[PDB]
C-alpha cells in the first residue's frame, strides 16, 4: 500500500473527524502546558 | 623563562616526529648522524651557551623539512635526513638543558620533564605527515602553528618588553667514570631498543598470520601512543614520592612483561593491551630516568649539566639508530614470538639492576 | 535425543509462524511473569507522581 | 529442513542449507553447523565464488544508444554512478537506469541500459 | 495556419494529447531546408522548445510579491496591536514619574557623575 | 556609574583599567568591522550580478592562491590583536605598595565590610553591613534597587585592595565604571584592585546567580576626599 | 581582435577584492578617527582642568 | 496488530524519523511559549504577570534552556536528519543496530516527565541551566525537584551515545560498491564528528552531576568546603561538556547548508576536501578550550594566556568554510526559493554572531561582559539565527522528497519574513543593554534599563505569530498538498538550464549529486534490493 | 552475481531484525525506576519495595535482549563476515565510553590532591584517618586479577585446537577465580576505619572502587553465561564471538586496577 | 591549463561527432560554461551539428547566447558581421528579427 499518505502515523483523509480538530488541540495543548505549571505554583503560595 | 622554555621543548619535541613520520634505511642514516653530532653539541653548550643551539636547531629543521618537499631526488632526501638528525640533536640537547638549569629544585624538575617529554606523543598523532603533498594538509597544521607562534608572543612579551658565573666542571671522561650515571643510560637505551624493534617487524608479521590490511598494521599503534603521555605525566609526578628507582624497576618489569604477552596474542583485540602497556612502561622508565640524572650529578659532581643531557641523549638515539632493522633481520630464524620473549627476559634480568640507585652513594 | 538439539531446533526456529521470542514451548514462563509485573511497576509510579504534585506524603 | 547442499549448484533456498550434525565429545566446526546466509559464504568461499560482490562499475568506454553499457539487476530499477572514462573526471552524477528507459549522464554522455535477470 | 498561428495564448490550456501532435508536425516539417518555413512555424518552434511556459515559469510573479509584502504587514500589525493591550494594564511603581526622575538629578548633580557624555534619568 | 535610560555604550570610567579595556574593545572592533563590510559587499553583488544568470561557470572548482590568502590573513589579524591583549593582561595589576584592604563578605542577600587596618589593641575593627532600601521606604530622589543604607567610601588617589570571599553560595563582587568583577567562593579569598581618579558615586550590582533575591544586593561606593575621610572615619 | 576574448571572471574577482576592502577601511577608519580618538580627547582635556582647580 | 508492529515496534530507520519530528515540535512549542512568559515580566519594571514570585522565573528559564537544548534542537537535527537521509546518502538499507535506534528514540518521552514533574511537586528547580552546588545542594532547594532534572539529562545522554555508536557503526562498514571514505558528502561527515564529540565529551556530564546527585542526597562531601572539597571542580567537569555540545549543535547545521548551496547555485561545492578537514579542525579545538566561561573565578594569570590564544584559532577553520561558500555562491545562477532564502540568512548573521565571540574570547575584556546580556545576544545569534535557520531550510527541503507532498510558496515567505524581523528586534538591542551593564538571571532591573527592554518583548510577538504561521503552513501542507505543485515552480528541484529545451527537460527531470533525490516520491519501505554502483 | 538460482536468497550481507517489544519495554522500566527513585529518597513512598522491582525489570529486560541476540545467531544463522565486524566495531566504543568515566575519578582525585584546602590539615591522608595498606589483600587481588587474565588465553587456545575439556576447566577456574577478588574486596569494606563521609579522600576512594566493583560483577554474569552456552554446544571453534568480546573486557578491567593501586593505596 | 588553441580544438572535434539532439544541446551547454568566449569556428561547427539534427530553436538559441556570453555591444557586432555568410545559407533569423 505504498503511497502519499501511508507513511505517517495518523490519517489525513476518509477520516469521520476532520484533521483540523486533532492538528489543532495538539498545538494548543503544547502551548498551553506551560502556563498550568505557573498557575499551579502561583496558587501554592498564596499569590493568586 | 619557565613558561617559555616549556614551550620552546613541547614544541621542538613535537616537529621532529612531525617531521619524522611523513613519508613520501633513511632512518638508519639520521639516527646515526644524531648519535655522532652530539657530543661536540655537549661540549658547545659549556662556552657558546645555551640559547644558539636552540636556535640553530630550528632553522636545521627548516633547511631539513623544505628538502624533503621540494625535492625528490635520492641525495637531497639523504641530506635533509641528515641534517634532521644533527638539528634535532641540538634542539633536544639544549632544550633539556636549559630546562634543567631553570628548574632548579628536584621535586619540580620532575613535573616539568614529564610535561615536556609528553610531547614526542603529540607529535606523532597530530600529523601522519606534517606539510605533505596535498594542499589541504597544509590546510590543517596552519591553525596549530599560529597557536604555537601565538604562545611564543606570550613568552616573548613576558622575557623581553615587559616583567618575566659558569663554572668549567665534569669532564666528558669524569661522567664516564661514574657508574651510577650509566645505570640510568643504560636503560634507557633498552627500552628504546625495544619499541624500536618492534617498529619495522611487527607490521611484517602480522601480515603473515593476522590477514590484515595496512589500516589496522597503521592504527596498532595508537594505544602506545595515548599511552606514552599518561604515563609521563601521571608518573613525572608519581616517581618522587614512590621512589625514582622503584619506578624504573618496575617500568622495566613492565616492559619485559608486555614484550613476552604481545607475540601470544593470534588478533588485533590481543593486540590492543599490551601495546598500552609498553606505552605505560617506557614512559614510566623515561620520566623516571631523566630527572634523577641531573640529581646525580649534582650530588657528585659540580653544576655543569650539559654533557649528562649529551650522554642521556645518545642513549636515546642509539637505539632507533641501529636495532630496528636488526631486529627484523633476527626474525625470521629467530621467529616472531623469540625475539619479544628474549627481549622481556633481558629487561627481567636487567631489572634488579635499579635497585643500586634508591640511595645516593655519599658524594 | 542426544546433546545436539542444534540441527532440530533450526528446522524449529525457521518458518515456525510466530515471532522469535514467543516460539518455543517455554516462552509463556518468562513472559506471563514480566509482562504482568511490569504493569505494576508502572501503574505504581503514576499513582505516587501525582500523589505528590497535590503534597500528599507517607 | 531438507536435503543439504554440498556446493554452491543445488541450494535452492533457504530450506538447502542445514547440515549434518557434529559428533559428541568434539569442538564442533563450521561446516556441520551453518544455517542461514552464514552457511552460504562458507560454501562460496571453499570453491572461489564470490556470493557478495565489491567490483565498482566499468570504467573503460563510454557509450552510445547503439552499443550502450550493460547493467544488470534482479528489479526494474538500478542505481548508477558516472564519474567519467578515465575514472575520475566528471563529478559524480547519479542515474536510474530501468526497462523501458536507458539514463544518459547530462554531463559526459555515457548511456547505460538495464539487463534483468 | 490556425493550428500553429498564435500558439502564445492557447498553448497551454490545450490537453497533452493535441500537445504531440503539433510536436510530431513540426518535426516532419523542419527536416526540409529552412526559408522555406513560414514565419509562424518558425515562431512555434521556437516557443514550444525554449519560451515561459511549464518549467520555465518565474517562481515569484509580479503579482505574488505583494501578497507576501501586505501579509507581513498584517502579521506587524496584529503583534503591534496585542503588546498595546498589553502595555496599557501594567504596575507602574512610584519611580517613574517626571517629577521623581527630577529630584535623581539634583542628587546626581551634586556629586558629579557622567562628566563626559550625560546623566539625566529623565523618560517620564 | 548610574545607568543612563537609552544606552548604547560603556559607562564613564573612572580607573586606568576600564580606560584599558575601552581602548583594546575599540582596537578589536576595527577588524571585525572590516571583515563584516567584505562579507556583506560579497553577498550584495552575488545579489546584483547572478541572479538568475544564463551562464554558470561550473569549473571554477578548486582555487590554488586564493585559499592560501584566506588562510594566511586571519593569522596576521588575531596575531595583531593578541599583542596589546597580553600587554594588557600583564602590566596592569598592584605591582607596588597596596596601600588599603577592605575585605567584603558576600553573605546571604545582603553585603559585610570590613577595614583590616584601624585596629586597636582590644580588636574594634570597623565594620559594618549593607543592605537595599524597600521601594515602599524611598525617599525623594533616590534610585530603585541600587541604594544602600550604609555606602562603602574611600579616598580618592589611593590604592584600594578588595579581599572577596563568601559564607553561603557563590557571589560575584562588580562595580562596572571601576572595572572590577570578582567571585566569591565558599571556600577561597580573591583579591582584586582599583585606584579611583575622581570623586562621585558608583553603583553596581551581583552577578552570579544565588536564589530568590537576587535582583537586590547593590554595592555602592563613594570617592570622598582625604579629610572628608578622616572626618567620617572618626565617627564610625 | 574584437573576436578573441579570452579571461574576464578573473578581472571581475579581483576588481570585487579591491572594492570591498577599500570600503572596509573607509568604514573602519571612521571608526577610529571620527568615534574614538575624539572620545579620548574630550576625557583628557577633562581631567586637566580638574588638577588646576584643585591647584588653585 | 499491524499499527503496533510498526510503529511501537519499530526496525526501521526512517520511521523512527517521523517520530522523532513530531516529539521535536512538541518540545520546541513548549520552550517558545516558556520564553515568551519570561519576555512579558521583562516588559517595564516592577512586577507584572508573575506577582512577586522571584521563584518561578528562574524555574521558567531553566526549563526554557533544558526543553529547548536537549528536546528540540539535537532530537530534531540528529533525530531526523540523521536516521533518515544517512542511509539514503551512503547507500545502506538500515542501521547496523536497530533496536538501539527505537530505545534512542523510546527513552526521550520518559524523559521529559521527569522535567515536568521537577516543576510542579513543590517550589521547583530554580539552579540555572548549570546545575553549581552549593545553590542545588539541599539548604537552598529541598525537593524532589534538582533531583528529577538531573535524571532527565541521564536519559538524554543514554540516547545520544546509543545514537552516537550506531552512526559510527554503519557508516565504517556499511557502504555501497564503489564508495570509499572520501566520497561521503559533506552531511555524513558532518553526522561522523558529531557522534565523535559526543563519545568523547558525555561521560564527564555524567560524571559530575552523579557526584551531585550523591552529595545532595548521601553526604558524601564532593563539593562542600567544610571536608575539604571545592565548588570549582564541578565547574571544570561541566564545561569539558559543555563547549563541546555548543559544536554538536552546529556541525550538523553546516553541512545541510552545503546541499542547498550547491543545489540553487548549480555548481558544485569549492574545495569539498577543504571543508571535511576544516570541520575536522573544529572539532578537534573544541575540546582544547573549556575555560573561558570561568575568567573571574580566580584562575592564574599564565592559563589565562593559552585559553585566549586557544579560542581565537577556531576562526581561522570557520572564515575557510564561510569564503568557501561565498566562492561556491559567486559564479553560478541563483533562485530565490524558501530553502535558498534561509541559506543566504543564515550566512549574515552567524558572521555576526560569532564575530561577539572574538570579543568576549579576551580575559581582559571578559572582566566588563561576564555574566550580562551581551553574552545572551552573543549566543541566540548564533544559536537562534543559526541553528534554527537550518532546521527550517532542512524541514522546506526534504519534506516534498518524504511526504510527497507539497506546500505554499507564499505563506513560507511570509513565515520567513516574519521570523526574520522578529529575531533581529528581540536580539540585538540585548547588546546595548549588556554594555550598560545589565546582569544576567534577574526578573526585575532599574529604571535606566526600561527603554529597550520595551523593544525586546516586542519581537517576541512577531516570532510567535510566525510560529502559527508555520503551522498553518503543515496544515496546508497535509491537506490539498498534491495540487500544490502547479501554483509556482518553486516545486522543480532544478530548473532547465540555457540551451535544454523543455521538451529534453520532461524526460529527464532530476539531475543530483546524491542518491536523494533519485528515489521514489515517499522512499520505499525496502529501498535498495541490488546494491546501487559507483565508479 | 551470476549463480544460477541467486534471487532466493538475500544479494546483501546485512541483518534485517524482525520487530520486537524490548526497547519500550526497557525505556518503561527506566522511567518508572528514576521517578520511584527521586521519589523515595525525600519520602512519598515508604516501602523500599517499589525500586527493587524496578531494578529486577530493567536487568529482566536486559537479559531477554540477549536472548534473541543468541537465537539470531546460533539458530537463525544471520551473522556474516560484516556483520561480525559491526558487533565488534560497537562494542569497542561502548568499552571506550566506559574508560572514559575513570578518567573523571582520577582527575577529581588529583585535583584535591595537589592542592588540599585549608580546612583539612595540609597532608594527606588527613589525621584521624587510617588508610589500606598495600602490603596487604590489596595485593592478593592483583595476583588474582593477572592469573586470571593469564588463564582466560588457555581457554581461547584450547577452542582453536578443537579441546573440549580444556576449555570449561578454564573457563570455570576463571569465574571461581574471579569471585574471590570480589570476595575479598566485600570482606575488605568491613575492616576500614574511615567512612564515605569523613573527607574527600573517603568519598572519592570509594567511588573509584565502588565503580570496579559493578564491573567485576558483569565480568561473572558473562563468564558463567560464557560456560552455559559452551557446555550446550553453541561456540563453533571459529565463530565465537562471546569469548572475545568477554576477554577485551577482563584484559581492560585489569589495566584500570593496576593504576587503582598506583595512584589510590601507594601514593598519600 | 588549456590554451585557447586546444579549447578550439577539442570542442570543433567533439562538434563533429553529435548524433542526437541530446549531445549537441549537451556539448553547447559546456562549451558557455568556461572562461574563454567560442572562436567563430567553434559556433560555425555547432550551427551545423544543429542542422544535422534538425532542430531550429538552438539554432536561433545558440546567437541569443552570445549576447550574454560577450562583455560589451562593438563584441557582439563584431561576431554578427563574420557569422553573416551562415547565418544567409542555413536560413537562421535572429530573435531580435523574430520577435517570438
Ligand atoms: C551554538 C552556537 C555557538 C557557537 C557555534 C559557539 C562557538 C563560539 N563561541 Fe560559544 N557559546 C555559546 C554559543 C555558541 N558558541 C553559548 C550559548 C555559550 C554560553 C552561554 C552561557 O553560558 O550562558 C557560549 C560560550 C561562549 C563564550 C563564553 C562567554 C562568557 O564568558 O559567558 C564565548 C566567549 O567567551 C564564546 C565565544 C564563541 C566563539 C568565538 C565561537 C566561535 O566558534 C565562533 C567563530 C566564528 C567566527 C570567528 C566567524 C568567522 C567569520 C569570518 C569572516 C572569519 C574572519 C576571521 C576573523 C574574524 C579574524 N562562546
Ligand atoms: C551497561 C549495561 C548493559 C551491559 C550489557 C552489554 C551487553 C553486550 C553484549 C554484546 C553482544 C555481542 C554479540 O554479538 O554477542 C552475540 C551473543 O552474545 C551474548 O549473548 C553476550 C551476552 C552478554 C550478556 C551480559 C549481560 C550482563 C548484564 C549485567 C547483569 C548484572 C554473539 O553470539 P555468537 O555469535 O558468539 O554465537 C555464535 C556461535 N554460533
Ligand atoms: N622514548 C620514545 C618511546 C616512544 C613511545 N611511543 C613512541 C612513538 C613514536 C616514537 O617515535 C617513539 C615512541
Ligand atoms: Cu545573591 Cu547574588
Ligand atoms: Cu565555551
Ligand atoms: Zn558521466
Amino acid at each position: 500500500d505504498v503511497g502519499p499518505y501511508s507513511n505517517l502515523p495518523f490519517k489525513v483523509k476518509n477520516r469521520r473527524v476532520p484533521y483540523a480538530v486533532p492538528h489543532f488541540l495538539f498545538f494548543a495543548i503544547g502551548m498551553g502546558i506551560p502556563f498550568f505549571a505557573c498557575y499551579v505554583q502561583l496558587k501554592r503560595s498564596g499569590s493568586i | 623563562s619557565r613558561k617559555l622554555i616549556l614551550f620552546i621543548v613541547f614544541l621542538a619535541l613535537l616537529l621532529d616526529n612531525m617531521l619524522l613520520t611523513v613519508v613520501v634505511l633513511l632512518f638508519a642514516s639520521k639516527a646515526t648522524v644524531q648519535l655522532i653530532t652530539n657530543p661536540f653539541i655537549g661540549l658547545l653548550t659549556n662556552r657558546i651557551g645555551y640559547p644558539i643551539p636552540i636556535f640553530a636547531g630550528f632553522c636545521i629543521m627548516f633547511v631539513s623539512t623544505i628538502m624533503f618537499a621540494f625535492s625528490s631526488s635520492y641525495a637531497f632526501l639523504l641530506i635533509a635526513r641528515s641534517l634532521q638528525g644533527i638539528g634535532s640533536s641540538c634542539s633536544s640537547v639544549a632544550g633539556m638543558g636549559m630546562l634543567a638549569s631553570v628548574y632548579t629544585d628536584d621535586e619540580e624538575r620532575g613535573n616539568v620533564m614529564g610535561i615536556a617529554l609528553g610531547g614526542l606523543a603529540m607529535g606523532v598523532l597530530v600529523g601522519p605527515p606534517f606539510g605533505s603533498v596535498l594542499y589541504e594538509f597544509v590546510g590543517k597544521t596552519a591553525p596549530f602553528l599560529v597557536l604555537a607562534a601565538l604562545v611564543l608572543l606570550d613568552g616573548a612579551i613576558q622575557l623581553f618588553v615587559l616583567q618575566p658565573e659558569s663554572q668549567k666542571g665534569t669532564p666528558l671522561t669524569t661522567l664516564l667514570k661514574d657508574p651510577y650515571i650509566l645505570i640510568a643510560a643504560g636503560s634507557i637505551c633498552f627500552a628504546n631498543m625495544g619499541i624500536a624493534m618492534l617498529e619495522p617487524a611487527l607490521p611484517i608479521w602480522m601480515m603473515e598470520t593476522m590477514c590484515s590490511r595496512k589500516w589496522q598494521l597503521g592504527v596498532a599503534f595508537l594505544p602506545a601512543s595515548i599511552s606514552y603521555l599518561i604515563g609521563t605525566n601521571i608518573f613525572g609526578i608519581l616517581a618522587h614520592k614512590m621512589g625514582r628507582w622503584l619506578c624504573a624497576l618496575l617500568g622495566m618489569i613492565i616492559v619485559g612483561v608486555s614484550i613476552l604477552c604481545i607475540p601470544f596474542a593470534k588478533n588485533i583485540y590481543g593486540l590492543i593491551a599490551p601495546n598500552f602497556g609498553v606505552g605505560f612502561a617506557i614512559g614510566m622508565v623515561d620520566s623516571s630516568m631523566m630527572p634523577i640524572m641531573g640529581y646525580l650529578v649534582d650530588l657528585r659532581h659540580v653544576s655543569v649539566y650539559g654533557s649528562v643531557y649529551a650522554i642521556a641523549d645518545v642513549a636515546f638515539c642509539m637505539g632507533y639508530a641501529i636495532g630496528p632493522s636488526a631486529g627484523g633481520a633476527i626474525a625470521k630464524a629467530i621467529g616472531f614470538p623469540w625475539l619479544m620473549t628474549i627481549i622481556g627476559i633481558i629487561d627481567i634480568l636487567f631489572a634488579p639492576l635499579c635497585f643500586f640507585l634508591r640511595s645516593p652513594p655519599a658524594k | 535425543t542426544a546433546t545436539e538439539k542444534i540441527i532440530e531446533l533450526q528446522k524449529f526456529y525457521q518458518s515456525t509462524n510466530k515471532p522469535i521470542y514467543a516460539a518455543h514451548p517455554r516462552s509463556k514462563y518468562y513472559l506471563i511473569p514480566y509482562f504482568g509485573l511490569l504493569g505494576v511497576s508502572v501503574a505504581a509510579t503514576l499513582f505516587y507522581t501525582g500523589r505528590a504534585c497535590f503534597g500528599i506524603k507517607d | 529442513q531438507f536435503k543439504t547442499a554440498t556446493s554452491i549448484a543445488e541450494v535452492e533456498g533457504l530450506e538447502n542449507l542445514v547440515g549434518p550434525g557434529a559428533k559428541t565429545g568434539t569442538v564442533p566446526t563450521d561446516l556441520e553447523q551453518a544455517t542461514g546466509l552464514e552457511r552460504y559464504e562458507l560454501l562460496g568461499k571453499l570453491e572461489g565464488i564470490e556470493v557478495f560482490d565489491e567490483t565498482p562499475l566499468e570504467a573503460v568506454r563510454k557509450g552510445t544508444m547503439k552499443d550502450p553499457i550493460l547493467i544488470d539487476s534482479y528489479d526494474d530499477y538500478r542505481y548508477v554512478g558516472c564519474t567519467g572514462v578515465p575514472a575520475d573526471s566528471h563529478n559524480i552524477e547519479w542515474l536510474k537506469p530501468t526497462t523501458e528507459k536507458n539514463a544518459r549522464c547530462w554531463e559526459c554522455g555515457s548511456v547505460y541500459k538495464l539487463n534483468f535477470l | 495556419n490556425a493550428t500553429v498561428t498564435n500558439l502564445e495564448k492557447r498553448w497551454e490550456d490545450l490537453p497533452e494529447t493535441d500537445q504531440k501532435d503539433i510536436i510530431s508536425q513540426l518535426s516532419e516539417r523542419q527536416k526540409l531546408p529552412w526559408k522555406d518555413l513560414t514565419l509562424s512555424e518558425k515562431k512555434a518552434a521556437w516557443y514550444i522548445s525554449f519560451g515561459e511556459w511549464g518549467p520555465r515559469r518565474p517562481v515569484h510573479t509580479k503579482e505574488d510579491k505583494l501578497y507576501i509584502f501586505w501579509g507581513t504587514v498584517i502579521g506587524i500589525v496584529i503583534s503591534a496591536t496585542i503588546f498595546g493591550a498589553f502595555r496599557y494594564n501594567r504596575n507602574v511603581p512610584k519611580t517613574m514619574n517626571r517629577e521623581w526622575q527630577a529630584a535623581s538629578d539634583e542628587y546626581l548633580k551634586s556629586k558629579n557623575a557622567e562628566p563626559f557624555t550625560g546623566y539625566s534619568q529623565i523618560q517620564s | 556609574d548610574v545607568p543612563t535610560p537609552w544606552g548604547i555604550f560603556f559607562q564613564d570610567s573612572a580607573t586606568p583599567n576600564m580606560e584599558g579595556i575601552i581602548e583594546l574593545h575599540n582596537n578589536i572592533m576595527f577588524y571585525l568591522v572590516l571583515i563584516l563590510t567584505f562579507v556583506s559587499y560579497i553577498l550584495y553583488t552575488i545579489i546584483y550580478n547572478y541572479s538568475n544568470a544564463t551562464i554558470v561557470h561550473k569549473y571554477m572548482n578548486h582555487g590554488q592562491l586564493i585559499e592560501i590568502v584566506w588562510t594566511t590573513l586571519p593569522a596576521v589579524i588575531l596575531l595583531i590583536i593578541a599583542f596589546p591583549s597580553f600587554i594588557l593582561l600583564y602590566l596592569c595589576d598592584e605591582v607596588i605598595s597596596p596601600a588599603m584592604t577592605i575585605k567584603a563578605i558576600g553573605l546571604q542577600w545582603y553585603w559585610k565590610y570590613e577595614y583590616s587596618d584601624f585596629i586597636n589593641d582590644d580588636g574594634e575593627i570597623v565594620e559594618f553591613e549593607s543592605y537595599v532600601i524597600p521601594e515602599e521606604l524611598l525617599e525623594d530622589g533616590q534610585l530603585r534597587l541600587l541604594d544602600v543604607d550604609a555606602s562603602v567610601v574611600v579616598p580618592v588617589d589611593t590604592h584600594i585592595r578588595f579581599i572577596v570571599s563568601s559564607a553561603d553560595v557563590i557571589h560575584d563582587f562588580c562595580v562596572p565604571a571601576l572595572g572590577v568583577k570578582v567571585d566569591a567562593s565558599p571556600g577561597r579569598l580573591n583579591q582584586t584592585s582599583a585606584l579611583i581618579q575622581r570623586e562621585g558615586v558608583y553603583y553596581g550590582q551581583c552577578s552570579e546567580l544565588c536564589g530568590v533575591m537576587h535582583s537586590a544586593m547593590p554595592i555602592k561606593i563613594e570617592a570622598v576626599s582625604l579629610y572628608e575621610f578622616i572626618n567620617w572615619l572618626d565617627e564610625q | 581582435s574584437l573576436t578573441r576574448i579570452q579571461g574576464s571572471v578573473k578581472r571581475r574577482i579581483l576588481t570585487d577584492i579591491s572594492v570591498g576592502l577599500t570600503l572596509g577601511f573607509g568604514f573602519a577608519s571612521y571608526w577610529w578617527w571620527g568615534v574614538h580618538k575624539p572620545t579620548v580627547a574630550h576625557r583628557e582635556n577633562y581631567y586637566i582642568e580638574l588638577a588646576k582647580k584643585k591647584k588653585a | 496488530m499491524n499499527y503496533i508492529n510498526r510503529w511501537l515496534f519499530s526496525t526501521n530507520a526512517k520511521d523512527i524519523a517521523v517520530l522523532y519530528f513530531i516529539f521535536a515540535l512538541f518540545c520546541g512549542l513548549l520552550g517558545s511559549i516558556m520564553s515568551l512568559i519570561l519576555r512579558l515580566e521583562l516588559s517595564a519594571p516592577g512586577n507584572q504577570i508573575l506577582m512577586g514570585n522571584h521563584q518561578l522565573f528562574n524555574v521558567v528559564a531553566t526549563a526554557h534552556a533544558v526543553l529547548m537544548v536537549f528536546f528540540l534542537v539535537m532530537p530534531a537535527a540528529i533525530g531526523f536528519f540523521g536516521n533518515y537521509l544517512l542511509p539514503l546518502m551512503i547507500g545502506a538499507s538500515d542501521m547496523s543496530f536497530a533496536r538501539l535506534n527505537n530505545i534512542s528514540f523510546w527513552l526521550l518521552p520518559p524523559a521529559l516527565v521527569s522535567l515536568l514533574a521537577s516543576a510542579l511537586i513543590e517550589n521547583g528547580a530554580g539552579t540555572g541551566w548549570t546545575v553549581y552546588p552549593p545553590l542545588a545542594g539541599v539548604q537552598s532547594h529541598s525537593g524532589p525537584s534538582v533531583d528529577l532534572a538531573i535524571f532527565a539529562l541521564h536519559l538524554t545522554s543514554i540516547s545520544s551515545l546509543l545514537g552516537a555508536i550506531n552512526f559510527i557503526t554503519t557508516t565504517l562498514n556499511m557502504r555501497t560498491i564503489g564508495m570509499t571514505m572520501s566520497k561521503l558528502p559533506l552531511f555524513v561527515w558532518a553526522v561522523v564528528f558529531t557522534s565523535i564529540l559526543l563519545l568523547l565529551s558525555l561521560p564527564v556530564l555524567s560524571a559530575g552531576v552523579t557526584l551531585l546527585l550523591l552529595d545532595r542526597n548521601f553526604n558524601t562531601s564532593f563539593f562542600e568546603p567544610a571536608g575539604g572539597g571545592d565548588p570549582i571542580l564541578y565547574q571544570h567537569l561541566f564545561w569539558f561538556f559543555g563547549h563541546p555540545e555548543v559544536y554538536i549543535l552546529i556541525i550538523p547545521g553546516f553541512g545541510i547548508i552545503s546541499h542547498i548551496v550547491s543545489t540553487y547555485s548549480k555548481k558544485p561545492v569549492f574545495g569539498a576536501i577543504g571543508m571535511v578537514y576544516a570541520m575536522g579542525s573544529i572539532g578537534f579545538l573544541g575540546l582544547l578550550v573549556w575555560s573561558h566561561h570561568m575568567y573571574t573565578v580566580g584562575l592564574d594569570v599564565d592559563s589565562r594566556a593559552y585559553f585566549t590564544s586557544a579560542t581565537m584559532v577556531i576562526a581561522v577553520p570557520t572564515g575557510i568554510k564561510i569564503f568557501s561558500w561565498l566562492a561556491t555562491l559567486y559564479g553560478g545562477s541563483i533562485r530565490y526559493t524558501t530553502p535558498m532564502l534561509y541559506a543566504f540568512a543564515f550566512l549574515f548573521l552567524f558572521t555576526v554572531g560569532g564575530l561577539s565571540g572574538v570579543v568576549l574570547s579576551n580575559a581582559s575584556l571578559d572582566i566588563a561582559f561576564h555574566d550580562t546580556y551581551y553574552v545572551i545576544g552573543h549566543f541566540h545569534y548564533v544559536l537562534s539565527l543559526g541553528a534554527v535557520f537550518s532546521l527550517f531550510a532542512g524541514y522546506y527541503y526534504w519534506s516534498p522528497l518524504i511526504t510527497g507532498l507539497y506546500y505554499n510558496n507564499n505563506l513560507a515567505n511570509i513565515q520567513f519574513w516574519l521570523l526574520f524581523i522578529g529575531t533581529n528586534v528581540t536580539f540585538f538591542p540585548m547588546h546595548f543593554l549588556g554594555l550598560n551593564g545589565m546582569p544576567r538571571r534577574i526578573p526585575d532591573y532599574p529604571d535606566a534599563f526600561a527603554g529597550w527592554n520595551a523593544i525586546s518583548s516586542f519581537g517576541s510577538l512577531i516570532s510567535i505569530i510566525s510560529v502559527i504561521l508555520f503551522a498553518y503552513v503543515i496544515y496546508d501542507q497535509l491537506v490539498n498538498g498534491l495540487t500544490n505543485k502547479q501554483l509556482s515552480t518553486n516545486s522543480l528541484f532544478k530548473n532547465p538550464d540555457f540551451i535544454e529545451s523543455n521538451i529534453i527537460f520532461n524526460d529527464n527531470s532530476i539531475k543530483s549529486s546524491s542518491i536523494d533525490f533519485l528515489l521514489t516520491s515517499p522512499p520505499l519501505p525496502h529501498t535498495f534490493n541490488t546494491p546501487a554502483i559507483q565508479s | 552475481m551470476r549463480i544460477q538460482n541467486r534471487e532466493n536468497l538475500q544479494l546483501f550481507p546485512f541483518h534485517l531484525v524482525t520487530n520486537s517489544p524490548w526497547p519500550l519495554t526497557t525505556s518503561l522500566a527506566l522511567m518508572s525506576l528514576a521517578l520511584t527513585l527521586g521519589l523515595t529518597m525525600h519520602g512519598y513512598i515508604g516501602n523500599h519495595l517499589w525500586l527493587f522491582l524496578a531494578i529486577s525489570l530493567v536487568l529482566s529486560s536486559i537479559f531477554l535482549w540477549v536472548r534473541d541476540v543468541v537465537i539470531e545467531g546460533t539458530y537463525l544463522g544471520d551473522h556474516t563476515i560484516a556483520v561480525r565486524k559491526g558487533l565488534n566495531i560497537g562494542f569497542m566504543l561502548f568499552v571506550l565510553s566506559e574508560i572514559l568515566i575513570f578518567a573523571a575519578l582520577f582527575w577529581s582525585y588529583f585535583h584535591s590532591a595537589m592542592g588540599p584546602t585549608i580546612e583539612i590539615g595540609c597532608q594527606w591522608p588527613p589525621v584521624g584517618i587510617t588508610s589500606i595498606k598495600p602490603t596487604e589483600l590489596p595485593l592478593l587481588n592483583t595476583i588474582i586479577l593477572l592469573a586470571s587474565g593469564a588463564t582466560v588465553t588457555w581457554a581461547h587456545h584450547s577452542i582453536l585446537y578443537k579441546d573440549r575439556q580444556g576449555t570449561l576447566v578454564g573457563l570455570f577456574i576463571t569465574t571461581l577465580l574471579i569471585i574471590l577478588f570480589v570476595g575479598c574486596q566485600v570482606l575488605e569494606y568491613t575492616w576500614a576505619t574511615f567512612t564515605i563521609a569523613d573527607s574527600v579522600f573517603g568519598s572519592i576512594f570509594y567511588a573509584g572502587t565502588g565503580l570496579h566493583f559493578i564491573h567485576m560483577v558483569m565480568l561473572i554474569v558473562m563468564l558463567a553465561i560464557c560456560y552455559a552456552r559452551m557446555y550446550f554446544y553453541h561456540f563453533t571453534s571459529n565463530h565465537h564471538l562471546g569469548l572475545e568480546t568477554t576477554i577485551l573486557y577482563l584484559h581492560v578491567l585489569d589495566i584500570i586496577w593496576l593504576f587503582l593501586y598506583i595512584v589510590f593505596y601507594w601514593w598519600g | 591549463e588549456e590554451t585557447y588553441e586546444e579549447f578550439s580544438q577539442r570542442y570543433e572535434k567533439e562538434f563533429d561527432e553529435a548524433y542526437d539532439l541530446f549531445e549537441v544541446q549537451r556539448v553547447l551547454n559546456n562549451c558557455f560554461s568556461y572562461d574563454i568566449v567560442p572562436s567563430p569556428a567553434v559556433i560555425g561547427k555547432a550551427l551545423n551539428a544543429c542542422r544535422r539534427v534538425n532542430d531550429y530553436a538552438t539554432a536561433v538559441r545558440v546567437f541569443e547566447g552570445l549576447k550574454h556570453k560577450v562583455e560589451t555591444k562593438e563584441q557582439y557586432d563584431a561576431y554578427l558581421e563574420e557569422l553573416k555568410d551562415v547565418r544567409e545559407e542555413l536560413g537562421i533569423d535572429l530573435k531580435e528579427e523574430l520577435f517570438p
